[PDB]
């Protein structure tokens, strides 16, 4: 049953810089890669009602969740309070993804660096957020 | 430490005609003003290895560059030695520019919005908009400044080249002639200046050391003559007064002959004593 | 300004660990005073960023590479790629460098001293992202205790006579502390001092006030040029140098007449570049 603006289930995750690149783990980083049609590009999104946040686990590795490390990178890790995400829906399928917790007493958010709209080989980072207008912090969640 | 207590101008690598400008707690990007509104004292804290960037405002005397966390805005606020009032000065070697990162949160650096004409904090990129030119305020003010040079004994008179073909330099009443105007250029390799007379393309103020204390203009087509270069040192308590010493031998000062203020009095070099006839106001032409 | 300089790169968080390279693998390792820890900085002015090329004698084409998107740093063949360019940001006052990826300037090199390798991190105030970049000669010679042998006779060395007699001559090597010198680089003065190990503050000095005579005197006085020297590598060699005085760089360290006899004098003489002005600076066996 739906509690929020973003149903539970399996999603592909994409940067607005590309409709053909998909979030998956490469080694310990997260990155956007060519369509593989495999489970490592499928992400299970799950609402946690107690604290109004979302947990996002990889379906090829169901006990690993999107998290962050002490070096500024998004990571795939065991459950902890770092796995809680607070989305801001800014369009039909487009979201900004804040860490639930203030980091360095600011909002921090998923962030993918681009070079003239190219993101190939870029790791997904966790960086300060100030508003809803940063292209490098906009991501699409597609039901699939 | 090398930057500690230095008074500087900060300008934008993305638009070198825009400078950090301060008034009543607001920081903006403005054209060059050659005055305190665009001057900042860099104050080092050795424990933090970071710097406060203090405004030289003459009215509000305790104002420093401040990050308005959690926003991305920048302002000037009363110095309380807070982390959001400290900055890392990271020199981008080979680009001669600085990235200026918040000590409080080094994920964030100063970003020049040349369209709004102000500053914000930003994550990093490879653009010129996070790169700044930090420069001693005297060099900043005098570099590419077209001026007249008057002795402080008579501010109505000026140092002039006699005419296009007579390269002697003497003192004369100000008549707005181009022969009475010099463009200053700083040479970063030699850490000294040249004075280009505007009545010629390459004529620079030079100590003719093969003839006593005589100074004349000569072509800068000459490659490596330290006699053509000068140090310009401010006299304290003043905004426009300087002493002018020669790079070849810094004991030699630009000197008004005998302290005489008559038309035609010789301009020379002479052993530095810091009397009034070795003091020069470098001024904007009216 | 740093273009084509050959440097060592060491960790601010642990100044005994240097960037070390072999067969594509980058690690942090103790001081080697050799090519394994030497890197050429190659400036691209359009990017205002540097390639960092290993001086490996076997493979001459390896450069420091970020294996984006991973956390891993290695050396790979130079293909002039964005992940092989680096911004050298000098933290003024602190006299250290932050080394940021051109490919993603939000990420900088991080010294994992426990794993003895390099990783990446976003910017912070820790020493683990700070690095010391130093001309390799300065790196090898600074705080190096050595013996100084002329090219003409290697089995002999430059020595102070004893703890009370402060004169300096040539004498056969016998491992005495009067025959060993600890080199200190003065960053303020861009020049070196030679401290004789038999004394605490006795430095090789050119007694200008008595012609070409060089002795050792106290280093206590705040300002001098005779106490300091410049050390310049003879090309095509790995341990030979000339040693010129800071006061007057035309005056080089000279073995009197080219005589290799015990007691022969050592004094500054006009630089001719002949064999009696060339010195092997060596590790003591
Ligand atoms: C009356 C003079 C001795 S004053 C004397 O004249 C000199 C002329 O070379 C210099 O200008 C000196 O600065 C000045 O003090
Ligand atoms: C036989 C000598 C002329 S050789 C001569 O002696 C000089 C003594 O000051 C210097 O040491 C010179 O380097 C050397 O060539």
């Amino acid at each position: 049953v739906e509690r929020t603006f973003l149903p539970n289930g399996n999603y592909n995750i994409k940067s607005i810089f590309s409709g053909s690149l998909y979030l998956n783990p490469v080694s310990k980083s997260l990155t956007f890669s060519n369509e593989s049609s495999a489970n490592n590009q499928k992400w299970n999104v799950e609402y946690m009602a107690e604290n109004r946040c979302f947990k996002i686990s990889n379906v090829a590795e169901p006990n690993k969740y999107l998290s962050y490390d002490n070096f500024g990178f998004i990571s795939l890790d065991s459950l902890s309070n770092r796995c809680y995400w607070f989305p801001i829906k800014i369009a039909v399928n487009t979201y900004i993804m804040l860490s639930l917790n203030k980091v360095n007493e600011l909002d921090y958010a998923w962030d993918i660096y681009d070079t003239n709209e190219n993101i190939l080989s870029q790791p997904l980072l966790l960086l300060p957020n100030f508003d809803i207008y940063n292209s490098n912090q906009m991501f699409k969640l597609e039901k699939i | 430490n090398s930057l500690n207590d230095k008074i500087v101008t900060i300008s934008c690598k993305a638009d070198t005609n825009l400078f950090f400008y301060q008034v009543a707690g607001n920081v903006s990007l403005f054209q060059q003003t050659r005055n305190y509104l665009e001057r900042w004292r860099l104050i080092y804290d050795s424990n933090k290895a970071a710097y406060k960037i203090k405004s030289m405002d003459i009215h509000n005397t305790n104002l420093v560059l401040t990050w308005n966390a959690p926003t991305h805005n920048i302002s000037t606020q009363q110095d309380s030695n807070a982390d959001n009032q400290y900055w890392l000065l990271l020199k981008d070697i080979g680009n001669n520019s600085f990235i200026i990162a918040s000590y409080k949160n080094p994920n964030l650096v100063l970003y020049a919005d040349t369209v709004a004409r102000n500053l914000k904090l930003s994550t990093l990129n490879n653009s010129n908009y996070i790169k700044f030119i930090i420069e001693d305020y005297i060099i900043s003010d005098l570099n590419n400044f077209t001026c007249k040079i008057s002795p402080i004994l008579d501010l109505n008179k000026v140092v002039q080249q006699v005419d296009v073909t007579n390269l002697n330099v003497n003192l004369y009443t100000w008549d707005y002639g181009r022969n009475q105007k010099w463009t200053i250029r700083y040479n970063e390799e030699k850490a000294a200046y040249q004075f280009f007379n505007t009545i010629l393309s390459n004529g620079v103020l030079t100590w003719i050391f093969s003839n006593g204390n005589t100074v004349r203009v000569s072509s800068s087509n000459d490659q490596n003559n330290d006699a053509q270069y000068w140090l310009i040192n401010p006299v304290s308590d003043t905004d426009e007064t300087y002493t002018i010493t020669n790079l070849r031998d810094t004991t030699k000062a630009l000197d008004l002959y005998g302290g005489q203020t008559a038309n035609g009095t010789a301009i020379q070099v002479f052993n530095y004593h810091g009397d009034d006839n070795q003091k020069w106001n470098i001024r904007n032409p009216p």
